[PDB]
DNA sequence: CACGTATGCTATAATGTGGCAGTCTGACGCGG
DNA sequence: TCCGCGTCAGACTCGTAGGATTATAGCATACGTGA
């Protein structure tokens, strides 16, 4: 985003920076619930090899 | 390249030929007078109405196909048992054995557990008043409103609407989820655990120190009536089969070694202990 | 201010000023069931849109036919309270008028031959409560509102489909609510292809042709004209300048008089302006330039009559010269560019096969139905049902109004049918966009994402129930007898009924209602899915439609979604956001004319909202003049930026409208992390509510909405003074100013008492009114379960010091003091239900008696004559609840018992023994038993003792209705008489039983008397009438599942007080989990002596950044100081004048302090019960973005005398010395999860086993063992422990032989291993040879 | 099999086996009859097709469904994937022995030990304390054994505290990742229903105590017992097997 | 015989079938 | 040989709760076991 979050966590953000906040947050959470799936796929197969 | 078995066999159908009533006649004339021919025309140009009579009993038992077939089968009777002397058409008299033995093969393939044709029908007439039962009770029918409205027992009502109680598979999974099903919950009630199998183990090898431990024509009277040393579970008078031989003496032998056997049970710690089991 | 926020207010640090207030909460639900059964006249709605739509039908013969009247719901035969008792359906019976009509055949439509009309029944449908949930099987159910694709239109392209190319296809979609997709798509060479449900690829054009369009209409209708004149000898066209446009000039360019190009030249702007303005029209050409124009119309030699070239067809030098010698001087050819105009059409006619109409419907038919032979009949009426028929297909409103909405049309409502203008528009709106004009829409903006809310979903349910009847009937119509037959015997309920109980029931949207807490039931209501029936699947959803959208500002919370598999797909609505009339999201904003900020409000839509510039909620407003700063930050296009005062159109109506309930709850939301705040307002949810409702010192405002929102608290009808208050009801007597003139006007309302959540929690009602108070209309009367004074009420705020202490906060590990267990404050009540079944087997049929084989009188003690535990007896794990006896059949007894039973006589009975006992380690309470009994068995004596109950209290409950009714309706007649005759003590004294013979002069007051004498009689039978059916209820012998003879339902309460392994946590999305309960001797202490509740962690916060937790730390103590304040000065008793002063002086401190909270109204009485609850703590409220600033509540501790740092001396509770450094102390709200150790503990040693696989059973509730699953095998591998791996592969598992082997020698001591082969693998073995596959082992 | 309430579940292979007999019969039916041949060979393309659904049902076409709609299970299916034999009940399993709780920090443990709730501990060593009640004399048989745990008598809590000294339990987290997300631990007893976890092993479970559970594990055999103490005691297993690094960190 | 289970016959003419699926994805072979 | 259609995979433990639907005429003759 052009416009970055001059605030910090103490300062307070306001609607449009926590918004902005948002969308990074969600993206990682996701990754975390369903990237998890193909590295545990990876191990699997390693393990099945060796 | 239509791979579909029903397209294929429609197709099939289509190519051969509706029939006029005087050529039913002639060919069913020489069917009956044993014509290989004659009755297999009369077989393939009809066809095409079991189908139409096959496409009216669906959603109710087995596929289109499977009813395609013994609507066929029935058809066959038909032609087997048609009179073409009598002025009356053939594809009158064929629906009729058609639509008999459908709703007769739906009735015994329909159901996991086979339901003879007399429950079956007799299930039918209980559903069919319960509908109209609802149709006035706007609320739908208990086993007594059907039963009051047949005027027969509650009993009959209830054992046979226990036997519409249509089957679950033990493979749909259960929470939507598709996880863990029946399977995965229900477990085998006979086989016991290793507790229960070990208890009985214990069970066994107490009985067998206890008769090494009560006295010597005690304890053969009494494991040989109750069949534990013998081979036969015998009574107070067929223990006289062995050697006792006695009616009275068994009988007053057999409660001797259980009264000295009840003090053996309050001494090591049971008796009453082991009552509540 | 009301009375009930004059018994306590909250301090609000809000600053902007509230123009649109808190809606509705539970608006969604209510509103669209509310249009389901509302029975709309034209404008078909729910029901009646599924009767039009599907009737009336004819049969299949066409002579006769069912045509609908009107329907009715009946009213409920069992009110919400008994159907949850009874475990029945809350649901109304649908009786539907219906008009058979039959048509004579010998005369044309002889309508006037048998008319048979009457009312069929068919189905009950589950009605909503007064809160937005159905009562199914007795349990309260909620059915969550979807979000999907919006029928319409929708152009896409995926970017560079073939990775090698990388060319970008776009392509069109035609999506209808009912009927077959329809597909438009570009391929590599650019020619358009049509797919119809995705089927095999077919040329675009040969739909045209099904449309019937001759290859001349087809190019006249996507591409434009050039026209060529053959004039003398030398060739001319007619141009339009702003054609030749990057292009190369081929030929030299001249006209009249004037070159302007010559071969081989760029023709820019400049040559376009100065041929434009030069008014050129003809222009001489080279014959050569014709070799590759593609002619538009056929031409025909007038004299041969053959054709010169049909339509579409490359021209050349001897087709022209032929065309001349014809006689045509005028030759139409196509406009085509490689850049501008594509020539998509014209190539995809040489692709298309087929040539005529005819020739299209049949390529068309071989499609669907490949291979079976074509016919004109089949090929017309098959194209015809896929988009043209009014059965098969359906865009709906909102369809057709998108539809016509992306093809820029003028006219919103239409035709459901496709019609041929619609069909093109398409496809030349995707040529246009493959041009390179317009764009791509894509389906995560709200713009294309519509909510679909219950009533569209029973409806569409209902419509279903209503075709699958519909073929019975056309089959019975076509072999019925005209005259025998009546309506109601050609349909069936079965289908509708069991359609509909499907939906609410097999659905993933019908779900059990989240009811462990009011914000729980309230946020589970206002829940938006993107899954179930025409929706994504968790495997099928990638990560663009979870992620958060710009178009979800003001209408999705960004800050509430499950972080599993369920994160982008389930979402929580906005606060202030609705639903659309046609099913998009909308968000109020504030209209901003000439800079001037109007308090008109307008709801925009997705799609609305893009076109306009909309100020942030931030921006200063000069006191209603304009924005205050030159500069104001604002959005549009979903980006944002600075614009001028002017330039902006709209303003954010709330700081809070971006984000939904639950997250509005969270104060100083603006310093905590999204993430942390997901897990917080998530966790927020799973609050069990405790025995103590506490209020919450450190709020946001939304709390008292929510409470009273819910409906879980008992609010007040109209306004009065309380007339009776009890534990179990509260009786208002109304205002004369609000209490009609009919009725006595005094409201009843009767409290829900101790009764089971779905979570197994404690719902119970306390009064919170005073015996004889003055009560305004929508106050809050008695609290829900977690409610407290109207405010929402989830946990309990605690004193907390932020600081490492032996490890025992570890990873959020919690230290909690034991005074909090002592105070109970924390204890929680569970309701349990524990059931007892007798069935009727073969055998015969089980009894429930208390004669039991093999029983201690200690056991038999609490239970009864009949076999069931009396009330309020207290029971652990293995007492009996329900005696229950088995008729057991022959049982071949091992010798030993044949000699064992022969020593002890004691022949064992014919009798088992299944009775219901409580759950191991579960104790609790008896509080209550119901049983239900069929319609002929011998009912038990607890039965009867039962009914007994129920019959006495109900004629109790029903005589004081009429005895409080009769009394205030008396006492209005007695001041009617006054207003004429007053004799006010004289009349009292004869009997009020013969009062109602006395009149008054003939005016309306003596029409009041009559009134009140007429409703006087109509409640004296209605009080028989109604006795009459609660005495048949309750001696109603129950219908219930076949085979079951009896059903005894026991409820235990268990009192469950806090432990080390439960789970706790803020609402900051800080979690920990109780380690250990410390004695109070040892807690860290203040100097005053005070000690700490609870000590946190303080490494659980730069890293998680949830810095929310410390300023609610900060200003819980603030508040928990004034409170001390408040406290201190009412212990010595000052006086009413000197606490005025305070409280004033307490309320208004912030800078911009929005609200202004006079005392100088408060009367002295009512500064004394203020003061009395604000001693426990000053409650304050941080608005979630509009919160209190540091200054604030710096200030605010500075009126308590704590420190700016909020940090204080703590002294070590076991040493006594000082800690090294001050600590941040204060009052966190705190919640107790649902999560007790108690559910989670589990053991096992031995047990069931499972029935093919032999391996033991899953889950704590089957006594289950832990999945030692491949992951957890590995690692065993790893360490090389080969023993423990086969051992929990075989003794442990299947081996059958041996576990009992092992089971035995584990007993003896020895710890042998004695293993063989494990079950599975035999059924492994077995399931192979079934599939006929031969797989045997060779042996040794 | 017959459910409690009257009610039957059976496999979906019966109903595919059903489906084969039938039409199989049926064809030998057609065949005694001497039918046409269009009719004999639709029978034999319904027997073709029924054997394909019994064998591998969502092979060849749609798969043959239930009136769920869903796909019914066949032979294939059994063996196929995850809920197949294979992966689901053979290399991976449900075990006996074996419980699980939540934990919380044991920071007074030293790093061999772990904090066994007795409730737990009581009915995992179930067999150990009835062998040992009967060495007592404290049993006279295994009922009575059984009965006296039940009753749950301040002389079995000595026995039970006799028997778990120098017995090591297994403790696991899921996911188990490495080998270290298994360990061996001297179980403590502790009234109260949460596992106790050392600390410094919090690293190698990745365990944080917001809510975290852990399994516990039972070596049965003396080889099993002594595989735990030397091979899997936390004590025995500092250093990451992946790199030369101690996993036992402060943090 | 009865009770439970089964097979059987009926005659206006009638003669080719048809409720969902929602589109997932990056990879790796296999006939035209 | 390249396009296109097909087949194959897609982390680990825990949890919750039970459960759905339809309908097959009416009557005469035939076959096998207990009283
Ligand atoms: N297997 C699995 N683990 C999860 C999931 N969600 C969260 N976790 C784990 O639970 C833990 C929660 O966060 P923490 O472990 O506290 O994160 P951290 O590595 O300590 O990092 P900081 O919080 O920044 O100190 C992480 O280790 C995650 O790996 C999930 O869906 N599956
Ligand atoms: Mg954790």
């Amino acid at each position: 985003i052009e416009t970055p979050i001059t605030a910090n966590f103490r300062e307070g953000l306001n609607v449009l920076q926590y918004f902005i906040s948002t969308h990074g947050a969600r993206k990682g959470l996701a990754d975390t619930a369903l990237k998890t799936a193909n590295s545990g796929y990876l191990t699997r197969r390693l393990v099945d090899v060796a | 390249r239509v791979l579909d078995a029903t397209q294929l066999y429609l197709g099939e159908i289509g190519y051969s030929p509706l029939l006029t009533a005087e050529e039913e006649v002639y060919f069913a004339r020489r069917a009956l007078r044993g014509d290989v021919a004659s009755r297999r025309r009369m077989i393939e140009s009809n066809l095409r109405l079991v189908v139409k009579i096959a496409r009216r009993y669906g959603n109710r038992g087995l596929a289109l196909l499977d009813l395609i077939e013994e609507g066929n089968l029935g058809l066959i009777r038909a032609v087997e048992k048609f009179d073409p002397e009598r002025g009356f058409r053939f594809s009158t008299y064929a629906t009729w054995w058609i639509r008999q033995t459908i709703e007769r093969a739906i009735m015994n393939q329909t159901r996991t557990i086979r339901l003879p044709i007399h429950i079956v029908k007799e299930l039918n007439v209980y559903l069919r008043t319960a509908r109209e039962l609802s149709h006035k009770l706007d609320h739908e029918p208990s086993a007594e409103e059907i039963a009051e409205q047949l005027d027969k027992p509650v009993d009959d009502v209830s054992r046979m609407l226990r036997l519409n109680e249509r089957i679950t598979s033990v493979d749909t999974p259960l929470g939507g989820d598709s996880e863990k099903a029946l399977l995965d919950i229900l477990a085998d009630e006979k086989e016991n655990g290793p507790e229960d199998t070990t208890q009985d183990d214990d069970m066994k090898q107490s009985i067998v120190k206890w008769l090494f431990e009560l006295n010597a024509k005690q304890r053969e009277v009494l494991a040989r009536r109750f069949g534990l040393l013998g081979y036969e579970a015998a009574t107070l008078e067929d223990v006289g089969r062995e050697i006792g031989l006695t009616r009275e003496r068994v009988r007053q032998i057999q409660v001797e070694g259980l009264r000295r056997l009840r003090e053996i049970l309050q001494t090591q710690g049971l008796n009453i202990e082991a009552l509540f089991l | 201010y009301s009375y009930t926020e004059k018994k306590r207010i909250r301090k609000d640090f809000g600053k902007r000023p509230q123009v649109l207030d808190v809606p509705y909460l539970l608006s969604i639900q209510l509103d669209s069931f509310q249009k389901f059964i509302e029975q709309d006249p034209e404008g078909q709605y729910g029901l009646e849109a599924a009767f039009r739509s599907v009737f009336p039908i004819q049969s299949y013969s066409g002579n006769s036919e069912l045509q609908y009247v009107s329907y009715r719901l009946g009213e409920p035969v069992f009110d919400v309270q008994e159907c949850q008792i009874r475990g029945v359906t809350y649901s109304a019976p649908l009786r539907v008028k219906l008009r058979l009509v039959i048509y004579e055949r010998e005369a044309p439509e002889g309508t006037v031959k048998d008319i048979k009309e009457q009312e069929v029944y068919m189905g009950e449908i589950p009605l909503m409560t007064d809160n937005g949930t159905f009562v199914i099987n007795g349990t309260e159910r909620v059915i969550v509102s979807q979000l999907h694709r919006s029928p319409g239109v929708f152009f896409d392209s995926d970017k560079g489909k073939t990775h090698s190319s990388g060319k970008v296809l776009y392509n069109a979609r035609i999506i209808p609510y009912r009927g077959s997709w329809l597909d438009f798509e570009f391929d590599p060479k650019d020619n358009l292809f049509v797919r119809i449900d995705r089927r095999r690829k077919l040329p675009a054009t040969i739909i045209l042709r099904a449309l019937n369009y001759t290859t001349e209409q087809i190019l006249d209708l996507f591409f434009e004209k050039v026209i060529f004149e053959i004039r003398d000898n030398k060739l001319q066209m007619e141009l339009v300048p702003e054609r030749l446009r990057g292009e190369t000039a081929s030929f030299d360019i001249e006209a009249n008089g004037k070159v302007y190009v010559e071969k081989g030249r760029r023709i820019t702007a400049r040559h376009i302006r100065q041929l434009e303005k030069d008014d050129v029209k003809l222009i001489e050409v080279p014959v050569e330039y014709i070799a590759g124009k593609v002619v538009a119309k056929d031409y025909i030699d007038e004299s041969t009559g053959e054709l010169i070239c049909a339509a579409n067809m490359e021209l050349s030098l001897d087709l022209l010269a032929k065309l001349s010698q014809s006689g045509h001087k005028r030759i139409e050819t196509l406009f085509t560019n490689d850049l501008d105009h594509g020539p998509y059409i014209s190539e995809t006619l040489r692709v298309d096969p087929t040539n005529d109409r005819l020739s299209a419907l049949v390529e068309i038919y071989r499609m669907m139905r490949p291979g079976e032979p074509p016919t004109r009949e089949a090929a017309e009426s098959l194209f015809e049902n896929l988009f043209f028929s009014e059965d098969r297909y359906d865009l709906s409103a909102v369809g057709r109004m998108k539809f016509n909405r992306s093809l820029l049309r003028e006219e919103i409502e239409g035709s459901g049918i496709l019609s041929k203008d619609d069909i093109i528009d398409v496809m030349k709106k995707l040529i246009d966009i493959r041009n390179g004009k317009g764009e791509v829409d894509d389906i995560d903006h709200l713009g294309n994402r519509r909510i679909r809310s219950v009533g569209e979903m029973a409806e569409n349910q209902f419509r279903v129930g209503l075709v699958r009847v519909e073929r019975a009937v056309k089959e019975r119509l076509s072999l019925g007898d005209l005259d025998t037959l009546m309506p109601q015997d050609m349909i069936n309920a079965k289908p509708i009924s069991a359609a509909v109980k499907e939906f609410f029931g097999s659905s993933q949207l019908s779900q059990f209602m989240d009811q462990n807490n009011p914000l729980s039931e309230i946020t589970h209501k206002r829940r938006i899915s993107a899954l179930g029936p025409g929706g994504l699947t968790r495997e099928r959803a990638g990560f663009e439609v979870r992620d958060v959208h710009p178009t979800h500002y003001g209408r999705v919370c960004p800050i509430e979604t499950p972080e599993g598999p369920n994160i982008g797909l389930i979402n929580s609505l906005s606060v202030y956001a609705q639903t659309n009339e046609y099913g998009f999201l909308e968000t109020p904003y504030r209209k901003v004319t000439d800079g001037v900020v109007t308090d008109e409000i307008h709801y925009l839509s997705a799609i609305e909202e893009g076109n306009y510039v909309i100020a942030q909620a931030n921006s200063n407003l000069d006191e209603e003049g304009h924005f205050v700063e030159d500069l104001v930050t604002c959005r549009s296009k979903g980006e944002s930026s600075l614009f001028s005062r002017d330039q902006v159109d709209y303003m954010d109506v709330s700081t809070q409208q971006v984000v939904s309930v639950g997250a509005s709850l969270i104060p100083f939301l603006e310093h905590d992390d999204a993430n942390r705040a997901l897990m917080g307002a998530n966790m927020q949810r799973q609050a069990v509510p405790t025995l103590r409702a506490d209020k919450p010192l450190v709020g946001t405002g939304m709390e008292r909405a929510v409470a009273v929102d819910s409906g879980v608290t008992a609010v007040a009808k109209r306004g009065g003074v309380v007339q009776y208050v009890d534990a179990s009801r509260i009786v208002i007597k109304v205002n004369e100013d609000e209490m009609y003139p009919g009725e006595a006007g005094i409201d009843i309302y009767n409290l829900t008492k101790y009764t089971r959540s779905n979570q197994n929690t404690c719902i119970n009602q306390m009064p919170c009114v005073s015996l004889g108070e003055p009560v305004e209309r929508g106050d809050v009367l008695a609290d829900g379960p977690s409610t407290d004074l109207g405010e929402l009420a989830l946990g309990q705020n605690m004193r907390v010091a932020f600081m490492p202490w032996n490890g025992y906060n570890f990873e959020d590990s919690i230290l909690v003091s034991e005074r909090v267990v002592q105070e109970d404050r924390f204890t929680t009540i569970h309701i349990q239900e524990l059931a007892c079944v007798s069935r009727d087997t073969k055998l015969g049929p089980e009894e429930i008696t208390a004669d039991i084989p093999n029983v201690g009188e200690a056991a038999l003690s609490k239970l009864d004559e009949s076999g069931i535990v009396y009330i309020g007896a207290e029971v652990t794990g293995g007492d009996i609840l329900v005696g229950k006896v088995t008729p057991k059949g022959e049982t071949q007894l091992t010798p030993e018992e044949k000699l064992l039973r022969a020593i002890f006589g004691e022949k064992a009975s014919d009798v088992k023994d299944s009775s219901l006992r409580v759950p191991n380690g579960v104790s609790g309470t008896v509080i209550d038993v119901q049983v239900f009994t069929r319609d002929g068995v011998e009912k038990d004596k607890r039965a009867l003792e039962i009914e007994e109950m129920q019959l006495k209290q109900a004629k109790k409950d029903l005589s004081e209705e009429l005895q409080i009714l009769e009394a205030g309706l008396f006492s209005r007649i007695r001041a009617v008489l006054v207003a004429g005759g007053v004799e006010a003590e004289k009349l009292d004294k004869l009997p009020r039983d013969r009062w109602l013979e006395l009149g008054l002069t003939d005016e309306e007051k003596q029409n009041q008397l009559e009134q009140l004498a007429e409703q006087y009689d109509e409640l004296k039978h209605e009080f028989e009438k109604k006795l009459e059916a609660k005495r048949r209820k309750i001696t109603q012998g129950d219908d219930l599942a076949p085979g079951v003879l009896k059903i005894v339902k026991v409820y235990l309460a268990v009192k469950r007080r806090i432990q080390p392994g439960d789970k706790m946590a803020g609402r900051h999305g800080n979690k920990g989990v109780i380690s250990k309960i410390n004695p109070i001797e040892d807690m860290p202490y203040d100097e005053n002596g005070t000690p700490v509740d609870i000590v946190l962690n303080p490494l659980g916060v730069p890293s998680r950044m949830n810095i929310g937790q410390i300023l609610e730390t900060h200003l819980g103590m603030a508040a928990k100081g004034i409170g001390d304040k408040i406290n201190a000065m009412l212990k010595q008793q000052q006086e009413v004048a000197k606490l005025r002063e305070f409280i004033q002086r307490a309320y208004d401190l912030g800078a911009d302090v929005r609200q202004k909270v006079d005392l100088s109204t408060f009367s002295d009485e009512e500064v004394m019960r203020l003061a009395e609850n604000l001693r426990k703590g000053m409650p304050i409220a941080t608005p979630v973005f509009d919160g209190a600033k540091e200054a604030e509540i710096k200030e605010l501790l500075k009126l308590g005398d704590l420190p700016t740092s909020g940090q204080i001396r703590l002294y070590d509770g076991r040493t006594g010395e000082q800690f090294e450094r001050p600590v941040t102390v204060g009052y966190m709200y705190m919640l107790k999860l649902n999560h007790l150790v108690d559910d989670k503990m589990h053991a096992r040693s031995t047990g069931s086993y499972s029935l093919v696989t032999q391996q033991p059973l899953g889950g704590k509730a089957q006594f289950g063992g832990q999945r030692f699953g491949e992951m957890e095998v590995w690692a065993l591998e790893a360490y090389g422990a080969a023993y423990t791996l086969q051992e929990m592969l075989t003794v442990k598992s299947d081996d059958v032989n041996g576990r009992t082997k092992m089971y035995k020698n584990i007993v003896d001591g020895n710890h042998q291993m004695e293993p063989g082969m494990p079950e599975s693998f035999n059924v492994l073995l077995k399931e192979i040879r079934s599939l006929g596959i031969n797989i045997e082992l060779e042996d040794e | 099999v017959p459910l409690d309430g009257g009610r039957f579940a059976t496999s979906d292979l019966n109903d595919l086996y059903r489906r084969v007999i039938n039409r199989n019969n049926r064809l030998k039916r057609l065949l005694d009859l001497a039918a046409p041949d269009i009719i004999v060979r639709n029978e034999k393309r319904m027997l073709q097709e029924a054997v394909d659904a019994l064998l591998d049902n969502g092979r060849r076409g749609r798969a043959i469904t239930g009136s769920n709609k869903r796909p019914l299970k066949s032979l294939a299916d059994m063996i196929k994937g995850k809920q197949g034999r294979f992966r689901q009940n053979l290399l991976g399993k449900r075990v006996d022995y074996s419980g699980r709780s939540v934990i919380t920090v044991g920071p007074y443990l030293r790093l061999h030990q772990c904090g066994l709730p007795k409730k737990m501990a009581l009915e995992l060593f179930k067999p150990f304390i009835y062998g040992k009640l009967e060495l007592r004399g404290l049993a006279t048989t295994i009922k009575a054994a059984k009965k006296m745990v039940e009753r749950e008598e301040a002389v079995v809590w000595d026995i039970l505290d006799e028997v778990i000294r120098e017995h090591p339990v297994l403790l696991n987290r899921a996911p188990t990742l490495h080998r270290l997300g298994i360990q061996a631990f001297e179980p403590v007893l502790i009234e109260g229903k949460a596992i106790q976890l050392h600390p410094l092993v919090c690293a190698a479970y990745n365990a944080d105590f917001d809510g975290d559970q852990m399994a516990v594990h039972v070596p049965l055999t003396l080889e099993a017992q002594l595989e735990a103490r030397a091979l899997m005691m936390s004590t025995n297993n500092i250093l990451s097997p992946a790199n030369g690094e101690p996993i036992i960190v402060p943090s």
